């Protein structure tokens, strides 16, 4: 195998560093390419802000040391190397959330006569990206992996990003890169954009290891049907529960328990909530505004509830029936609201007697009725006055939150679409 | 290049990087400790854990690694793998995990005159105690005590860090605007550093960099404190329910289930430590009492409206303070067939008479309910109104001190 | 054995490890790659991950490796660690979260003609296309992507062991079922060039999942919940209790929901069957709850405020009842005394006239009732069946 | 100087590790193993994983490593660190993590015939299966397997240590230091070496030692904070026949109310018991029957008040029902008149309808009586039932059915 | 330092950390171990783990690894990397789930007369028996046993540095108190022979749990809870609500049943304080419950179906009303018309006669709920100072 002598030939006699840059004056810059493969998304769990990512990381660069004359060997085209053997370019993913800067998975650097070397290793990154819980669940968020040269300065080794042709032409790949075949879609999460920048920062130094960098951004969309299933639908339909409370008559003694199981169970939806969004205070969430908002339009009700029972119940022997309240709750509201021989002598005595109380309990029972209908008057505005405020706040609120996609372009001053199908020029 | 691999082999040709570079016995190291604050990513308080992405800013001078430039083509300065050097072993010592080290070993950078610069990275899970008396409206002060693990003040000499073009030293933790996230939970108030001693043991310093936090308390404040500024209300409300309708104690002991759901909301996120009570808790707990309160009140309300005179007889003192006393003040100030019909009538009127004076001393027993229950709506509300604002305010003026003292 | 050690010292004396085991560089190393399936360790619906136990059984030949038993005592065949010599870098395509290569460095039988046997231990974490339309009883077919990552198929082939895994020793999960399995060997190629194919083989495990822990722990009281639902509308609504039970029940789903939410999985894909079914719970106890309050409101109508319409009075009181066959509902001062005798005589009149009117509210309401049981025990029956039998014949 | 520092640098010497000590063809290693268990940590039944802290003593011969004591001044051991030497590939097979090896690698002790002592401490995390049939009254059968992933049995020969020509067939497990789990108790623990008949002598899996853990749960924690509890609040819906059967009864409020309670209990208990679906854990059986007859008293309960509200006009009150139940189970002078005597017909007619009232209620009432008898002997029997299944519920008398003997030491 | 340098060269040339260091082979290496306990991460009670943070300075003499200092220009103490001589194996004897020995392999100072100092840092995770029996007001006995793993007494002897653990830059707990820590070091012999003492230094730590982040967040609720199910028996039952009250209060303590077992320890060795009470309080809101449902029957009382036995009359409505000091309790048509009156008369006198009964049986109820108010007011008192005094007055 002549492979053992080219190889003995490049590291071993011609004593080889691998600890030096591939450089010929050490004044020159070496040229790194790299790209981006997204194999798969595995997730983006909001409650401590990570996003694990299956990436392959591609590298590109020439080491003049690995150069050979194809001829005076065998029709040898290319080698295998491990990295521990050649010069690698350390680049690292500084923004990981657990302690993982470096690729998962060393394996070999491929190189062509020339001295090209492509090195394609596969790495599991768990980069922190904030969440943005404005619009939950309804959110598209923005999350980045950002690639730095720290072992080197920018006088030393230039990060680029890797360049493709396609009729004579070859642009840069400023995007990641995603097969339509093998990738798998998240359950939760649609990829819009996915653009590559490097990114330069004048107010640093080229001798340094902070004034160059690479990033990889992905806009990302949730999939809203989980918590529309499970969240949402329930919780609004047991809101909506709250105003058939007015509906109900105060004989039936069961209006306070109505709203109040219904201010449970939100509580109840309050308590499931709480758990799947982070503790960060940018912003109150979408479902956190609903939940706030509903809850307390229905602690009113339980409250105007309470008043109408309160209204109900009064009588004659303890409340006094103004001439402003019937005026005003059973002529005005009911029309603007379109509403629906001694012993003889003792016994004569005694009948009078009857008869006498028999009209006094008439009278307590008509003006008993009087505020009755003024419960029920107090009802009908309550009703009016509230079911289009809850209907009214629940479809603002959720159109809002369905009228949230994303940007349709990143990089608001930026023209172009960073799009694999319309590279520049 | 040649020249580079020619310059390598003449620096590391007897060079032990296991002895601490020393010109004569008894010289000292000065070794530059700074701190690049990357992310402050969490604080989780359950287990008092503090974890930062950092990059030490170390710096020291080696003189066995010294050159001249112009014999070797002009080399100013070299990126040699951190492990082929002397290193002072900084490390964390108050981590909470078993963590002592760096996480990313990034190669040094060495110049022609000796001075050796290294910018490791790392994740570190420092343990910072935690004051749980008014968490959430709290301000943190979580330290990070770095110094060497084996080299003491004999061996090597800490000191503070230089900025960009070194003239002064940086006293602070240093913060790059381009690469630093903020933590959305978490603002950064004051960030000093300074060097310990301690007087017991004079081999001991350390540099230590100071981190005073003040938490955002919006999530908590929703969550927890409007659910309860409700539940306290409804509570309040019950007193003007009245007793006929049979809902009181629907209405007061609901209240109560949902504070205690809100408890169980709360369980999984305060602290679990025993030198206080935090203040939502407290909070917490007194909307609990409160909520009680109002029960027990409601059960004595409902019992006064019930009673009647064949079941209580209504004594002085009740009819003076309920009925004389507090409606003022409280505003509410309320042939044999003839014989026999003739007997039947009388009879029959006579029942009347009675069922109107019994039901008059019920009326009496009922008015007394109202009068206690309007008293009870009043001074609730006033508890409820002055509790609150208490402490909210407690709660509001809590504020890390304008000095770090650090 | 002083022969074995003098075999080893010759064997890697001049053994370069980083070079492939082929005689000309123009020759391909042949690899058979075989797959045992020991345990199936868990299966995760929302991150799409299955973790599996296996062993991966790799075959091919180190001519640099041969010796003659004869000259080392009839030594045949000898154990080697797995890194003195070159090995295939077989990288599991599809990883999840877990490790890309094997970790596990076991030691390798080796021939004396250089075949060499190799059968590290791993745990595959790889990604599942899970589908949850018919959970819990959903079937999943997910794979194991294997194939030399840096090598071509000109330098390293690799072909399957057998046609299908290796489940002699596969531990029951107690979750899941094998249905089947199979490997199939796949040929790619680029654009750039047809003389460079790149070899993988995925195996892929048809899996049906045992479902008795779902059902008993969230069908279950799901039916139960269903059934009270239609129990409200024989309630009379003269206990006033109606919406106690029906607002209970409500609450009882809701608490309910918390079961759900921590046993199901939260992917966002497809709505599940049981999803559909509890949605479908839900909205049948807020349906039962409106009417509910509409027959309470009709119930206590006031003869007073409001008036029977003709038109309920023709269906509900004449037309409906007839046609409910279970049901057994049927279808000086003497003038002054003698002037208060007269009133008394008029206003009882007057109250008798209203009782009737509010007694034939009450019929209505108890009418209505009647039908809605009916309508409801009927739709519960229905919606069951139409949510579960149409996957469970399948079945 | 330490003659052990000649003498340990005189047996390494041309000594390679990666060769089996096997002295010539057709030799056998002889390996013994003798657990002894530390701590049981843990019985994880979500993971269905047993955690435990062994010191497994490996003992085996290395011809290599002799040496004549008379020549080093009669040191007769020495102890050399186990990355320098020979080891048979012991590991622990039925392992959940890929965690085979051991977790310190102690010296060997190194006699000078050869004899070699390893006794490596470790922390194993294996699979053990669970029978959910009796949860929390069940008991499990842990094994931990060992087996050599290196050599077959042509190479090596897997037995069980032999202390005074006694096979040692059991976990040893130290009187004194041992300290109870808290959750679970060992009732036996045999050894034993078992053979897998699909496979030959090669293949590595032929043989190995298996040591089994059966092991008794403690369910005092799930008695005291579920089981209890629950059977208290579920034998309050047997009260719901004793209350009346009108507004402000609340029949239905109590029954219901013991549901929702059961509901609580049923999240309660979904976070404690295996996710397996092979068999319905004793627990859930009884949340589920108890459930079951809830729902069927709330039935009963809105029957009775059905029942019991009935009145002349919605219903019509049979006497073949009122059998069936109360049985075996001047101008001025005329004015007046005529308002009399329509006084007296009307208070008779509602005194009639009332009558009638009153006697669907006593129906009613009867209705109560029976299903309440019916409703306690179910509830009883059901609940005695069932928690009797689990008291009776024991671990087997030997260690394996067939076998007389105890495996004890 | 080239001094340093040509030092560390000489001193490691034919230097042999495999070998103890002694003399002669029948000496011991005395080690002097001592303990520094930086942190008290955790105690689990469910596993009956506490992780430790510790410090474990050693201290031992090698005399190969001497030299004299005029030769090194006076050098006197270096700092060598301990993985290049000769260590003890100290293992963690009681190890629950972490590390056995030490894995931080810190440097180590060595002084010219081969006087070695160690100190590595470590994690101990020992398993110690946990006593959960007057949990929340628990103290803890938990050790650690460390020794040489592979030497006996007579080649490598360890002995304590100070007869207590070194607690000088011990960070306060929070949860725990120190109350007291030792050191003690054992001779083990064993029926083999009684030359041959097996070593160990046991450290033990005694703490006492700080009993308010469970007292408020547990028992305060169940305190409350038993007032109010006490509270019920003041409900009059003509409020048709002592049910919902009683139901309600059984329906929270389920909800903080549920908070308990989220926070207390879920051990089984034996019954914690807080789970006494809790089942305590369970009982009381049955008793209290079903009592209630007596009460409500009694006073629900039909006087058509039932009549009062003598007995209850003579208790319940003579004797106990007046030991009740405290209370406020009560201690041609002609003719047809005729007829009709004198009916109306006698149906009002039938009237009254069944209102007294059911009255009667009414005021037997109140004075039960009297009686019963007065003594589950004294169960609840005499309950919940019975299940906590033994404990607090123990402290
Ligand atoms: C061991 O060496 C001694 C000499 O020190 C010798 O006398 C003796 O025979 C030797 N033992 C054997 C078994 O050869």
């Amino acid at each position: 195998n002549e492979e053992e002598r080219l190889i003995n030939d490049l590291l071993i006699v011609n004593k080889y560093n691998k600890h030096v840059r591939p450089v010929k004056h050490n004044n020159e810059v070496v040229n790194i390419a790299l790209s981006l493969t997204l194999s798969n998304l595995i997730s983006l769990k909001e409650t401590d802000e990570t996003l694990t990512s299956n990436v392959w990381m591609d590298h590109a660069w020439y080491d003049h040391r690995l150069t050979w004359n194809a001829s005076e060997y065998s029709d040898i085209s290319i080698l295998r190397l491990p990295p521990e053997l050649v010069w690698i370019p350390d680049i690292v993913l500084q923004n990981n959330n657990d302690g993982q800067y470096h690729v998962a998975y060393f394996c070999n650097v491929l190189v062509r006569p020339n001295g090209y070397v492509t090195w394609l290793p596969p790495a599991i990154f768990r980069s922190s990206c904030p969440i943005n819980v404005l619009y939950f669940p309804f959110d598209w968020q923005n999350c980045s992996l950002k690639f730095t040269a720290l072992n080197y300065d920018a006088n030393e080794i230039t990060m680029d990003l890797m360049t493709d042709t396609i009729d004579g032409k070859d642009y840069p790949i400023e995007w990641i890169i995603i097969d339509p075949e093998a990738f798998t879609e998240n359950g939760e999460w649609e990829i819009i954009h996915k653009p590559a920048k490097k990114n330069i920062y004048p107010d640093k130094f080229p001798n340094g290891t902070n004034y160059q960098d690479v990033t990889f951004y992905l806009i990302i969309r949730r999939k809203p049907l989980f918590y529309v299933i499970n969240f949402i639908t329930p919780c609004v339909l047991i809101s909506f529960l709250a105003s058939l409370a007015f509906y109900l008559p105060a004989e039936s003694g069961e209006k306070m328990s109505t709203a109040i199981s219904v201010l449970l169970a939100q509580a109840v939806f309050l308590l499931l909530t709480s758990q799947r969004l982070p503790e960060t205070a940018l912003a109150v969430p979408l479902i956190g505004k609903y939940l706030m908002f509903i809850m307390s339009l229905v602690t009113g009700v339980i409250v105007n509830c309470g008043i109408v029972l309160n209204f109900h119940f009064r009588t004659p022997s303890t409340h006094v029936l103004s001439t402003r309240v019937k005026q005003i709750f059973l002529e005005k509201l009911p029309r603007i609201l379109h509403m629906s021989h001694d012993e003889i002598k003792s016994g004569i005595d005694s009948t009078n007697y009857i008869v006498k109380q028999i009209k006094e309990k008439n009278a307590y029972d008509e003006e008993v009725g009087n505020w009755n209908l003024v419960g029920q008057t107090i009802d009908r505005l309550s009703m009016f006055i509230i079911t289009p405020v809850m209907v009214l706040g629940t479809i603002f609120i959720f159109v809002m939150g369905n009228f949230n996609h994303p940007p349709a372009k990143p990089f608001e001053g930026d023209p172009f679409d960073y799009s694999s199908d319309h590279p520049r020029c | 290049s040649v020249m580079e691999d020619t310059l390598l082999s003449v620096l590391f040709e007897t060079y032990n990087p296991k002895v601490r570079p020393a010109q004569t016995v008894g010289d000292k190291v000065t070794v530059r400790v700074g701190l690049t604050l990357t992310n402050l990513l969490i604080l989780n308080e359950k287990i008092e854990e503090m974890t930062t992405n950092v990059f030490l800013n170390l710096a020291w001078t080696d003189y066995r690694l010294q050159w001249d430039p112009a014999a070797y083509e002009g080399i100013k300065d070299l990126r040699i793998p951190s492990s082929d050097v002397w290193q002072p072993d900084i490390v964390l010592m108050n981590n909470n995990d078993g963590s002592f080290e760096i996480t990313l070993h990034v190669n040094v950078l060495v110049q022609h005159t000796g001075a050796v610069s290294w910018q490791p990275s790392a994740i570190y899970r420092s343990s910072c105690t935690i004051k749980v008396m008014y968490f959430p409206f709290d301000w943190q002060n979580c330290t990070m005590v770095f110094k060497s693990y084996t080299y003491d003040t004999s061996e090597v000499t800490l000191q503070h860090a230089l900025d960009a073009k070194g003239e002064r030293e940086v006293k602070e933790i240093v913060i790059n605007k381009d690469a630093f996230t903020e933590n959305g939970q978490w603002s950064i108030e004051h960030k000093p550093s300074r060097k310990n001693w301690r007087s017991d043991d004079p081999s001991y310093e350390d540099v230590t960099f100071y981190l005073i936090i003040q938490r955002k308390p919006l999530f908590y404040i929703v969550y927890t404190i409007i659910p309860c500024i409700l539940i306290s209300i409804l509570a309040i409300l019950v007193f003007y329910l009245p007793p006929d309708a049979g809902e009181k104690m629907s209405l007061s002991i609901s209240a109560l289930l949902a504070v205690t759901v809100f408890l169980l909301l709360l369980a999984d996120k305060v602290p679990e430590t025993s030198l206080s009570v935090p203040i939502i808790i407290r909070y917490l707990m007194f909307i609990m009492i409160l909520v009680a309160f109002s029960v027990i009140l409601s059960v004595v309300v409902l019992n006064l409206h019930h009673r009647s005179p064949n079941t209580h007889t209504m004594p002085n003192w009740i009819r003076q303070i309920f009925i004389e006393t507090l409606p003022p003040f409280l505003w509410i100030q309320r042939p044999q067939d003839l014989k026999e019909a003739v007997e039947a009538i009388k009879y029959i009127a006579e029942q009347l008479e009675s069922a109107s004076e019994f039901d008059d001393l019920k009326k009496d027993w009922q008015y007394v309910a109202m009068v206690a229950d309007r008293l009870f709506l009043y001074v609730f509300f006033v508890i409820c109104s002055i509790g609150t604002f208490s402490i909210f305010l407690d709660a509001s003026h809590n504020v890390p001190p304008d000095n770090p003292f650090a | 054995s002083e022969h074995e050690t003098r075999l080893v010292a010759n064997l890697l004396e001049n053994y370069n490890k980083v070079i492939r085991p082929v005689e000309h560089h123009t020759h391909f190393v042949d690899i058979t790659v075989g797959l045992q399936l020991i345990q199936l360790i868990s299966v995760d619906e929302v991150n799409q991950i299955v973790e599996t136990n296996v062993r991966l059984r790799q075959q091919w030949i180190d001519v640099r490796l041969r010796w003659n038993p004869a000259d080392y005592g009839g030594i045949k065949k000898i154990r080697l660690p797995s890194d003195d010599v070159w090995l295939p870098d077989l990288v599991l395509y599809n990883n999840a979260d877990g490790d890309f290569a094997i970790v596990h460095m076991t030691k390798l039988l080796l021939d004396y003609t250089g075949k060499i046997m190799w059968t590290p231990p791993a745990i595959f974490k790889s990604y599942c296309e899970i589908i949850v339309t018919h959970f819990p009883f959903d079937q999943q077919n997910c794979t194991m992507k294997l194939g030399i990552w840096t090598y071509d198929g000109t330098k390293v082939s690799i072909s399957p062991e057998s046609d299908r895994p290796d489940l002699s020793t596969f531990m029951e999960s107690g979750e899941w079922v094998m249905k089947d399995y199979r490997g199939w060997k796949h040929w790619v190629y680029y654009t750039c060039c047809p003389d460079t194919p790149y070899l993988d083989i995925t195996y892929h495990f048809i899996m049906q999942r045992i479902p008795l822990y779902f059902v008993v722990n969230v069908i279950i009281p799901c039916l139960l919940f269903s059934f009270l639902t239609g129990l409200v509308f024989y309630l009379p609504t003269d206990s006033g209790e109606k919406m106690t039970l029906s607002i209970s029940v409500l609450l009882s789903l809701t608490v309910f929901l918390l079961v759900i939410v921590e046993l199901i999985p939260s992917t966002s894909s497809a709505v599940p069957l049981i999803g559909k079914y509890m949605l479908f719970t839900m909205i049948f106890v807020i349906s039962s709850i409106i009417i509910t309050v509409v027959v309470i409101n009709t119930h206590h109508r006031s003869p007073s405020t409001h008036t029977m319409p003709q038109w309920v009075r023709k269906i509900f009181i004449d037309t409906i009842p007839n046609v409910m066959f279970f049901s057994t509902m049927k279808r000086p001062d003497v003038k002054s005394a003698i002037e208060g005798v007269k009133y008394i005589a008029e206003h009882m009149k007057s109250d008798e006239e209203s009782s009737n009117a509010a007694e034939e509210w009450k019929y209505v309401a108890m009418v209505i009732d009647h039908i809605l049981l009916c309508v409801f025990m009927l739709i519960c029956i229905i919606g069951t069946v139409s949510v579960f039998a149409g996957r469970l014949i399948e079945l | 100087e330490n003659e052990e520092g000649r003498l340990i640098e005189k047996l390494l010497g041309d000594y390679d590790k990666r060769i089996i000590p096997a002295k010539t063809l057709d030799h056998i290693i002889d390996v013994t193993l003798k657990l002894t268990l530390t701590n049981l940590i843990s019985l994880n039944e979500k993971e269905e994983a047993l955690t435990t802290n062994v010191w497994i003593e490996i003992q085996w011969n290395d011809y290599r490593l002799s040496w004549n004591t008379s020549e080093y001044e009669g040191i007769d051991l020495v102890r050399i660190p186990s990355e320098l030497l020979w080891l048979p590939d012991v590991v622990l097979e039925n392992n959940v993590d890929g965690q085979f090896e051991v977790a310190y690698y102690a010296n060997v002790l190194v006699y000078n015939d050869g004899s070699m002592y390893w006794l490596p401490p470790a922390i194993y995390r294996s699979t053990c299966p669970i029978a959910v049939t009796y949860f929390p009254f069940d008991w499990q059968n842990c094994s931990l397997v060992f087996r050599s992933q290196t050599y077959n049995a042509h190479e090596v020969n897997l037995q069980l240590s032999a202390e005074e020509g006694e096979a040692v067939e059991w976990i040893h497990i130290d009187p004194e230091d041992f300290t109870e789990n808290g959750e679970w108790t060992i009732r036996h623990r045999p050894a034993k070496k078992n053979y897998n008949w699909q496979l030959t002598k090669d293949d590595t899996d032929f043989q190995e030692i298996i040591f089994f853990l059966i092991i008794q749960r403690k369910p005092l924690f799930y008695i005291i904070n579920i089981i209890a509890p629950c059977v208290l609040i579920s034998s309050l819906v047997v009260l719901v026949y004793f209350l009346p059967a009108q507004a402000g009864g609340q029949k239905c409020t109590l029954s219901i109310s013991v549901l929702l309670a059961q509901t609580i209990f049923l999240f309660l208990i979904a976070q404690k018991v295996p996710e397996t679906s092979l068999n319905v854990p004793l627990i859930g059986k009884y949340l589920i029957f108890v459930m079951f007859v809830s729902m069927l008293i709330v039935m009963n309960c809105v029957i009775v008040l059905n029942v019991s509200l009935r009145t002349p006009n919605t219903h019509s009150l049979s006497e073949k029902i009122k059998h069936l139940f109360l049985g075996f189970l001047a101008p001025e002078i005329k004015s007046c008149v005529e308002a009399c005597n329509f006084i007296a017909k009307s208070t008779k007619e509602q005194n009639d309808s009332g009558s009638e009232n009153e006697n669907w209620v006593l129906i009613g009432k009867v209705i109560d009586k029976a299903c309440f008898w019916i409703a306690l002997l179910l509830f009883s029997i059901g609940t005695l039932a069932i928690f009797l299944t689990g008291h009776f519920n024991q671990v087997p008398e030997f260690p394996f059915p067939g076998d007389p003997r105890k495996y004890v030491p």
